[PDB]
């Protein structure tokens, strides 16, 4: 287990899982706040 | 006082069916180098010149066209087979050159009465700049 | 010597040894006629002298060349005649 | 009288030839 | 009416942009039965369009002669949501990452073999610099004043 | 002695090694010092011959990744089925193929993506696709899409199997050195079962399933209400209905009275005018005599028992007076050499994917095939750009066998010793033949520009001028059209209709295929075909030939096959490895592809490909100006490119967009290679030093310390962005083209 | 040295043919020449200038002269609008008759080019406005690359 975990923390596979979750929250966000041209909160 | 052996024309070449790879025009306006080894044993080898030929055991001559060639066949004889191997340059008038061991002893191994030829008592980086050198046919590297 | 068995390399002889050969070329004699051959010696006995060669070559080859380009006629050439067609006008008005 | 037809010959064939072949000689020289 | 340009609300060329976008959406529209999920999709589509159009008109933005808006980067301070608002928030978040890059390249420098900690990050180490980077201003201002920042080599 | 010699858990399965990076090898394994170390890892990973120089493990690893790839094949074959049964409009396509664009793909309705799910018919909004999936469905029978959906599980199901083999022959029970050495037994069950006996079951399966099925939809019967193909399997008599001989059973096979089963296998060829394609029954008599062929041509090899051949002793008994000793020593060679049989199979598959690209184009084998422009257009340049690959990696590897497997101490070949002797006079009349065939072919192109610019249309070489006709190939056409006349009389039609006639297939208004003129231009582009392709075959078999050793470096073998170059002595020594032939052939085989790809296109597009009226006239979507307009580089240039490029150009806003975006990265990535290809390391690496500085002064250089990339990485990378631009160019630009306008 | 390039020793003793394209691109590099000094390097500097201005003036009055014999610039001048500038007349051989139909633009007689490098406003603005003036300023600039 302690070497599959050391293959999950290689530079490809932990490039994968975090351009993957940064990919999907900027997806979500695209979804939910669409069409975004501007800074309109303040 | 080493000294060097002198070249047997009449020295049986290695068995080979001929080549596209060999001499030309440079072996007979300019030199050609020749390669003389002793083979224990009758064996099959590659030419440098591409293809493979049969060494007949004894003494063994091959011509070639360049130095680099004979330097190459030579260093896979000693690494592969084992034999003791010299070459010469042979000019358009004849003259004979003993080339490759220039005492007897391989260039690798230190051996006593060699002469230093370009050799620079200081480190690379203090060689003279290139305008100091200017309108004098000194170079820096040569000081 | 060179031509023994397995051997190919001989001091004393060195175009044997590098391959100084005539492959092609034959000693024999000239097979064209005498006659033949004495009318093409005097005929051309002039272009021998191969710097003179050189020059009577090049200013015959010039004046050849300027005689027939400048004397040429009109209707071989077709840049040598003109147009023979009205101008056409350009998409601005001449301008 | 027509200089095109004398001059652009000799400056397209005649002159390059010369100078060519001047070159040329003067190239494979052995001095 | 910033250097010409008319605010996006105000203008007929946004409108004009607008009824062509929503003519087409019509046009594919039309070869479909309403109640079919190609319909529902265009439909959506056609909503999301108008929703566009109608936050453009009423975020501030001047459009150009063209019907298209233009983003005004001088600092005006009616258009600071344009550049300068995004602009500091993109410059949080890459001091963020900067900072938590340069924080793991700092912590694992002094280790027998720092490389096999480049190849293979060590994730705990990581976890626990990736929030430092929350208040990376104070510690990235802190770090030039007291010469920490720079290395004098 | 032909047994199955496996040992029995040779390798543990852990995860220690995949805890480590390059273990397979000990100067990767030792740890990254620079960045160069990463791309190494990536280089050497699948080089099994360096790793070790047992040639057990070796095998096995490919055996085992020959299964790893299988297994890829079938779950991206299990995907198609998926997007074809769900995500698709089969069925709409089913009732009206000649009107209905196929499509399998949909994009989800995100950041305004959703303009790319065009009307493409039947109900459906979705990417167009291009692959024939559809086609290959009618033709097997496939009415519904709960058959799409068992064939995708199915497919799942094999793709497991093939992991779970993978895993199994090499890490519990793995074949040894003599069970890959048996090549008799191997060829023998490669010919008699993998191949004879698919294409005895495929035709079963078209004989049973796809000719009752495919007749009920060429009859106009509703694709729901066909029977389904096990009701024609249980029911003789519904089989018996359309195809009389049914009736009388096996019995005329088994008596010889096949003349009896003359209704479901004929030997019609031409094409089906109801669909477009090849007959269903001639396939099924095609796989069936294909099935006999390889059954009866698989029992050849020897094995156990005494009969057969032996191929040693074939090779050996070959040998001629010119050749000496002949084919003796090929064996040991092929038997023990990886990178040889590499090179072969590359060099015999890509040849087959080409030959396949021709014989698809001429002969469409599915229903609604030919109608198809965009499916014709795309296979074409597919295979295409497929054997070229596969043509180039063969010279690659027989340059990897020349560098390591070849010695002539043991394992010496008379053939690739005499081959070997004289090289320089093939590669110096290879060269003469590649001058001359560049310029009887290329400069007729520029001396036909020079006569159009100077106003003299009469000194081309065009039909109406100086004409260059290809009287051999027209020759040959005419003896095809002509052969159910005498040469071949059991054949009603010809095999084509590309050859000649009065005869014309056109399905729902669309021209399937013509008799396709040959002229001049046909003419000056096969000679500019030549040319490249022996422009390469130059190039490649000069790396081949010279990876060993030349007049310039005699010891290039020791240098490797892979390798920079040699320093700049004897005037430079760059790119003298048989790697670097290869990164130069593969900019060669692109330019021959390319050319022969638009050569496809326009000539299609303006002598085969267009619309038939009412009334009986065909208009081409070109109009036919392939005849006077591609003789000249400025006609390729306006008439081709320019012309056909306004249908890239002006997709922006519609559903083909994507193609103008693939357009323009495309452009861009092959830009993007000239920096790689013209640039060289050293002045990256003193630009990386200033960089580095930079980071050194905030405390932020890494461990790793950066390198400029490799030579021969960079020379790979250049290459490698090059045909990717260059061909994805191509990609987008044919494929909007064609679907806009077919 | 004995063989060409002259300026070099090292590359006149080349056997091979890189010697000729070698003794072109080091030829107006004087500093890398064989037993060069400092005021023998200067004294080549300025008579290669005296050259490079010799050309620069026999090129104008190439243009003026070409301009004056077969231009149109006293046509040009009366109406600089819808009037297109001649450059020099076109003879080739080469060309087909509708390349001589299509190149015969202006007040020509034959296949001539339009100017497009902007001489004819140059010109008429500073005060030239007759051939003559052409001719005059071509024979100047003539006399001047001489001197
Ligand atoms: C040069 C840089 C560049 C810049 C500055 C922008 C800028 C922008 N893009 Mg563009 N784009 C670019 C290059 C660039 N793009 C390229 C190369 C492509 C092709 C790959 C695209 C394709 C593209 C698409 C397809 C879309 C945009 C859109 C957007 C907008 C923001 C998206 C969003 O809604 O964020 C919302 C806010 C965030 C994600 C902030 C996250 C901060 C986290 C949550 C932390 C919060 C802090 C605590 C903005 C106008 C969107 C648009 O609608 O434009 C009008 C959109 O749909 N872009
Ligand atoms: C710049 C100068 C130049 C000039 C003046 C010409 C001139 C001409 N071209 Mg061209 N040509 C040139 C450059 C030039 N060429 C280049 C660079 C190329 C290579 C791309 C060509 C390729 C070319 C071809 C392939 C052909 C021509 C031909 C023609 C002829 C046009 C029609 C005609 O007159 O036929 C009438 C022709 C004749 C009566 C020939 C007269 C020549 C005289 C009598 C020969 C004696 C002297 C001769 C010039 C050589 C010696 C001089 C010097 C070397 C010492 C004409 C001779 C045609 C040709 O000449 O073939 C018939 C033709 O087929 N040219
Ligand atoms: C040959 C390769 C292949 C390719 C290129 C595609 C391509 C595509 N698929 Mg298909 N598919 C395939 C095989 C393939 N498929 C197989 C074998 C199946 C059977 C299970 C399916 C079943 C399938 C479904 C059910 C769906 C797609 C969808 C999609 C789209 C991507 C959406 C998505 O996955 O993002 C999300 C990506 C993630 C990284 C999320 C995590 C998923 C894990 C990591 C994947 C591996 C887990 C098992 C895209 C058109 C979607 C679609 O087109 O809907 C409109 C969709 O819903 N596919
Ligand atoms: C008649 C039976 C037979 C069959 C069908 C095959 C078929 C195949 N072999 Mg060959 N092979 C055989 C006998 C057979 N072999 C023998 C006796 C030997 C030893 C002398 C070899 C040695 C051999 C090697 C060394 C390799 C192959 C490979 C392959 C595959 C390449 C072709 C391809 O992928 O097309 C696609 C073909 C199919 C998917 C159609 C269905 C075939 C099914 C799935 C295969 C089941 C066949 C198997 C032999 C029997 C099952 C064994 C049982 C214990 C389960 C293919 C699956 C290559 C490979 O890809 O390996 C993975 C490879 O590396 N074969
Ligand atoms: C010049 C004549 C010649 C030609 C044209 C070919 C051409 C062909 N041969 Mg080769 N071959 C030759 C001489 C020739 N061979 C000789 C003299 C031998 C005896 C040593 C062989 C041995 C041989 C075998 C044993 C096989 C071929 C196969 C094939 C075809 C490869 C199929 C492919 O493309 O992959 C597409 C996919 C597959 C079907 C092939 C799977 C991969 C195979 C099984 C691996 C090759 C392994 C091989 C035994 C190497 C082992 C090394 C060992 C000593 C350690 C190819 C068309 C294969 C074939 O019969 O296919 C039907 C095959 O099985 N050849
Ligand atoms: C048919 C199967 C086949 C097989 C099994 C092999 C086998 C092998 N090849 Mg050969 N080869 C083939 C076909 C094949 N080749 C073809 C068709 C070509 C012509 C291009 C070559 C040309 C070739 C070269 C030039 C070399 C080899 C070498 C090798 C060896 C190592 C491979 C390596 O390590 O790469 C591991 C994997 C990679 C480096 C992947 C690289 C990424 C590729 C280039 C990109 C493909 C782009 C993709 C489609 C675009 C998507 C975009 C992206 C964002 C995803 C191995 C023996 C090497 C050798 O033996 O070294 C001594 C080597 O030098 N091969
Ligand atoms: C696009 C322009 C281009 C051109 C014209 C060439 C030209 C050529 N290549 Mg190069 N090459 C190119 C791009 C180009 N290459 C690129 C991008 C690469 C990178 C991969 C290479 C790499 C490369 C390799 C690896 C090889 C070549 C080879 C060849 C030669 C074979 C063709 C032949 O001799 O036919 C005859 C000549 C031509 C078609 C050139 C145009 C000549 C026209 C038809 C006539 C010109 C008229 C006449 C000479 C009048 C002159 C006028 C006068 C004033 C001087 C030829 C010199 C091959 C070779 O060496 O084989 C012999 C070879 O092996 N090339
Ligand atoms: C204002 C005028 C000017 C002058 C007087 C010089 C003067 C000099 N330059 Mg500079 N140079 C200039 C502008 C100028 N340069 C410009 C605009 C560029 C950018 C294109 C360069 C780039 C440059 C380079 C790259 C080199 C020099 C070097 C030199 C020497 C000339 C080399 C030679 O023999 O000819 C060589 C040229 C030809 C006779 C023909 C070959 C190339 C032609 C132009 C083909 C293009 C058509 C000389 C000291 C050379 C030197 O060795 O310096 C130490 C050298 O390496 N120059
Ligand atoms: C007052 C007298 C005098 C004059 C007239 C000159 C003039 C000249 N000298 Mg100098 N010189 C002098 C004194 C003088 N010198 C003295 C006393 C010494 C010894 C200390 C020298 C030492 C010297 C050396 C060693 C050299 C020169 C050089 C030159 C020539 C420079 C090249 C050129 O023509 O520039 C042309 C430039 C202009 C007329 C003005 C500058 C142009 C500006 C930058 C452009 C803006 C102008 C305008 C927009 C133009 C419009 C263009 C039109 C088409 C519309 C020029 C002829 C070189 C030489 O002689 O070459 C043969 C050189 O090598 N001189
Ligand atoms: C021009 C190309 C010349 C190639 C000559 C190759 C050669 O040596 O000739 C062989 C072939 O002779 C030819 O007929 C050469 C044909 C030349 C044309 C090749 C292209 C195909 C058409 C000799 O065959 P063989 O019967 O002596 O032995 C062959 C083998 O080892 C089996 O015994």
């Amino acid at each position: 287990m302690r070497d599959f975990k050391t293959y999950l923390s290689v530079a490809p596979v932990l490039s994968t899982l975090w351009f993957g979750s940064l990919a999907g929250l900027l997806i979500e966000i695209n979804r939910f706040f669409p069409d975004a041209l501007t800074f309109p909160f303040f | 006082g080493f000294t060097p052996p002198e070249l047997d024309p009449n020295t049986p070449s290695p068995i080979f069916a001929g080549s596209t790879g060999g001499l030309l025009r440079k072996a007979q306006v300019e030199e050609f180098y020749v390669i003389t080894w002793e083979s224990p044993k009758e064996q099959i080898f590659e030419m440098p010149t591409g293809g493979a030929a049969i060494m007949r055991e004894g003494p063994n001559l091959l011509k070639l066209a360049r130095k680099e060639q004979c330097l190459a066949l030579g260093t896979r004889l000693r690494s592969k087979y084992k034999i003791k191997y010299q070459f010469y340059r042979v000019f358009p008038s004849g003259e004979v050159q003993y080339l490759h061991p220039k005492d007897g002893v391989y260039p690798e191994k230190v051996n006593p009465g060699r002469q230093g030829v370009g050799l620079n008592m200081r480190s690379i980086g203090k060689n003279v700049s290139p305008i100091e050198v200017k309108f004098t046919g000194k170079q820096p590297y040569d000081l | 010597k060179y031509g023994d068995k397995s051997v190919y390399f001989d001091l004393e002889d060195i175009a044997n040894t590098t391959g100084q050969w005539d492959v092609y070329g034959s000693d024999a004699p000239s097979p064209y006629n005498s006659l033949q051959s004495k009318f093409f010696e005097t005929f051309a006995a002039p272009f021998t002298k191969r710097g003179l060669l050189l020059k009577f070559l090049i200013l015959g080859g010039g004046s050849l060349l300027t005689y027939v380009s400048a004397n040429a006629p009109q209707d071989v050439l077709p840049i040598t005649r003109g147009p023979q067609q009205p101008p056409k006008l350009g998409p601005r008005g001449k301008i | 009288m027509n200089f095109p037809s004398i001059f652009v010959p000799l400056v397209g064939l005649v002159f390059p030839a010369i100078a060519m072949a001047s070159l040329f000689l003067y190239v494979q020289k052995n001095k | 009416d910033i250097a010409g340009l008319t605010p996006c609300k105000e203008s007929k060329q946004f409108a004009k942009r607008e009824k062509q976008a929503l003519k087409k959406l019509q046009a594919s529209l039309k070869l479909y039965a309403d109640d079919s999920a190609p319909a529902l999709a265009i439909k959506a589509t056609m909503e999301k369009t108008k929703k566009r159009f109608d936050n453009y008109g009423k975020y501030g933005l001047l459009c150009g002669s063209d019907g298209l808006p233009h983003l005004i980067v001088s600092g005006d301070q009616r258009h600071w949501g344009e550049f300068i608002t995004p602009g500091i928030l993109f410059l949080y978040i890459a001091g963020w990452i900067g900072w938590v890059g340069r924080s793991y390249l700092i912590a694992i420098r002094d280790e027998k073999k720092p490389t096999q900690k480049e190849i293979i990050i060590d994730v705990p180490l990581a976890s626990s610099l990736l929030f430092r980077g929350f208040s990376w201003p104070v510690a990235a201002y802190r770090e030039l004043l007291n010469g920490e920042l720079v290395d004098n080599n | 002695e032909v047994k199955i010699l496996v040992d029995r858990d040779p390798v543990k399965t852990s995860f220690e090694a995949w805890a480590k990076p390059g273990h397979f090898s000990r100067t990767i394994a030792k740890g990254p010092e620079t960045t160069t170390w990463i791309w190494n890892l990536h280089a050497d990973a699948h080089d099994f011959d360096s790793h070790t120089s047992d040639l057990e493990e070796i095998s096995r690893k490919i055996f085992s990744a020959h299964f790893g790839q299988l297994s890829i094949i079938f779950l991206w074959l299990s995907g198609m089925y998926f997007h074809g049964a769900r995500f698709s409009n089969y069925e709409a396509w089913l009732s009206d193929p000649t009107h209905i664009g196929p499509s399998a793909q949909v994009v989800w309705p995100i950041v305004g993506q959703e303009i790319l799910n065009g009307d493409v018919g039947g109900g459906f909004r979705g990417i167009q696709i291009t692959s024939g999936f559809f086609q290959i469905w009618r033709a097997s029978g496939i009415t519904s899409e709960l058959q799409l959906y068992c064939t995708a599980i199915g497919a799942l199901v094999f793709a497991a199997l093939m992991l779970f083999a993978g895993w199994f022959h090499y890490h519990k029970a793995a074949p040894k050195l003599a069970w890959f050495q048996d090549v008799e037994s191997m060829l023998n069950h490669h010919l008699a079962g993998l191949l004879g006996l698919g294409s005895l079951s495929w035709a079963g399966h078209q004989i049973h399933v796809s000719l009752p099925i495919n007749q009920f939809l060429n009859a106009g019967v509703d694709p729901k209400e066909i029977p389904l193909p096990h009701e024609l399997i249980l029911n003789r008599d519904l089989l018996a209905q359309l195809y009389p001989s049914f009736a009388e059973g096996a019995t005329p096979f088994f008596t010889l009275n096949w003349s009896k089963y003359a209704d479901f296998l004929t030997f019609r060829g031409g094409l089906d005018p109801v669909t477009g394609g090849l007959w269903l029954t001639d396939t099924a008599h095609h796989h069936l005599a294909i099935a006999i062929l390889f059954l009866i041509a698989g029992h050849m090899y020897r094995t156990n028992w005494g009969i057969g051949h032996g191929l040693k002793d074939i090779l050996e008994a070959h040998k001629g007076p010119f050749t000496g000793q002949g084919h003796k020593g090929l064996y040991e060679i092929l038997t023990t050499s990886w990178h040889a049989q590499l090179a072969l199979n590359l060099a015999m598959l890509g040849s087959l994917t080409i030959v396949v690209a021709h014989h698809m184009y001429a002969m469409p084998p599915y229903p609604y095939l030919a109608t198809d422009y965009g499916t014709q257009l795309s296979l074409f340049t597919h295979h295409m750009w497929i054997g070229g690959f596969l043509i180039v990696g063969a010279a690659a590897h027989a340059a990897i066998f020349m560098v390591r497997d070849y010695d002539p101490t043991t394992r010496y070949n008379d053939l690739l010793d005499r081959v070997l002797r004289h090289r320089d006079a093939i590669i110096s009349h290879l060269n003469w033949a590649c001058i001359f065939l560049g310029f009887h072919s290329f400069g007729l192109y520029i001396h036909n520009d020079t006569m159009s610019a100077l106003g003299r249309p009469q000194d081309m070489f065009s039909d109406t001028a100086i004409q260059l006709q290809p009287v051999f190939a027209q020759w040959i056409q005419n003896t095809h059209a002509l052969a159910p006349s005498a040469t071949a009389p059991g054949a009603t039609a010809s095999t084509s209709l590309t050859w000649g006639g009065s005869d014309l297939v056109a399905v729902g208004g669309k021209v399937a295929l013509l008799p396709i003129p040959l002229g001049t231009a046909d003419f000056l582009v096969h000679h500019i075909h030549a040319f490249t392709i022996h422009v390469t075959v130059l190039i490649l078999l000069k790396g081949v030939l010279f990876a060993r050793s030349s007049r310039l470096i005699p010891d290039k073998a020791n240098l490797g096959f892979r390798f920079p170059c040699d320093g700049p002595g004897r005037g430079g020594t760059c790119q003298v490895s048989a790697w670097d032939h290869v990164f130069l052939g593969l900019f060669w085989m692109y330019n021959s592809i390319s050319v022969v790809i638009f050569h496809f296109s326009w000539k299609m597009q303006s002598d085969v490909w267009g619309s038939i009226s009412d009334q009986g006239v065909v208009t081409h979507i070109t109009g036919g100006n392939f005849a006077q307009s591609s003789i000249t580089i400025n006609g390729w240039l306006r008439d081709f490119l320019w012309a056909q490029a306004s249908q890239v150009i002006q997709s922006y806003g519609s559903s083909l967009s994507a193609y103008g975006l693939f357009f323009l990265g495309a452009h861009f990535v092959w830009a993007f290679s000239l920096m790689f290809l013209f640039s060289g390391r050293g002045y990256w690496q003193e630009l990386i030093e200033s960089i580095v500085w930079a980071h050194n002064k905030l405390k932020v250089a890494p461990a790793t310390q950066p390198r400029a990339l490799s030579i021969v990485q960079g020379r790979a990378v250049g290459v490698t962005h090059y045909l990717l631009g260059g061909i994805a160019t191509t990609w987008a630009f044919f494929l909007a083209r064609i679907i806009a306008v077919g | 040295a004995l063989r060409f390039p002259r300026f070099s020793q090292g590359l006149a003793q080349d056997p091979t043919t890189r010697r000729i394209w070698f003794g072109i691109a080091t030829a107006h590099d004087f500093e890398s020449h064989d037993d060069i000094t400092e005021e023998r390097l200067y004294q080549n500097i300025f008579a290669s200038h005296f050259g490079q201005l010799a050309i620069i003036f026999l090129w104008t009055s190439g243009n003026l002269f070409h301009v004056a014999w077969q231009g149109n610039f006293e046509s040009w001048v009366q109406d600089p609008l819808h009037v297109r500038p001649i450059a020099h007349a076109i003879w080739d051989p080469h060309f087909g008759q509708p390349a001589v139909e299509a190149f015969t633009r202006g007040g020509a007689l034959g296949p001539v080019n339009i100017a497009y490098s902007g001489v004819y406003q140059w010109w008429y603005t500073i005060g030239l406005r007759t051939n003559e003036d052409l001719y005059t300023g071509a024979l100047f600039l003539l006399f001047l690359s001489v001197i």
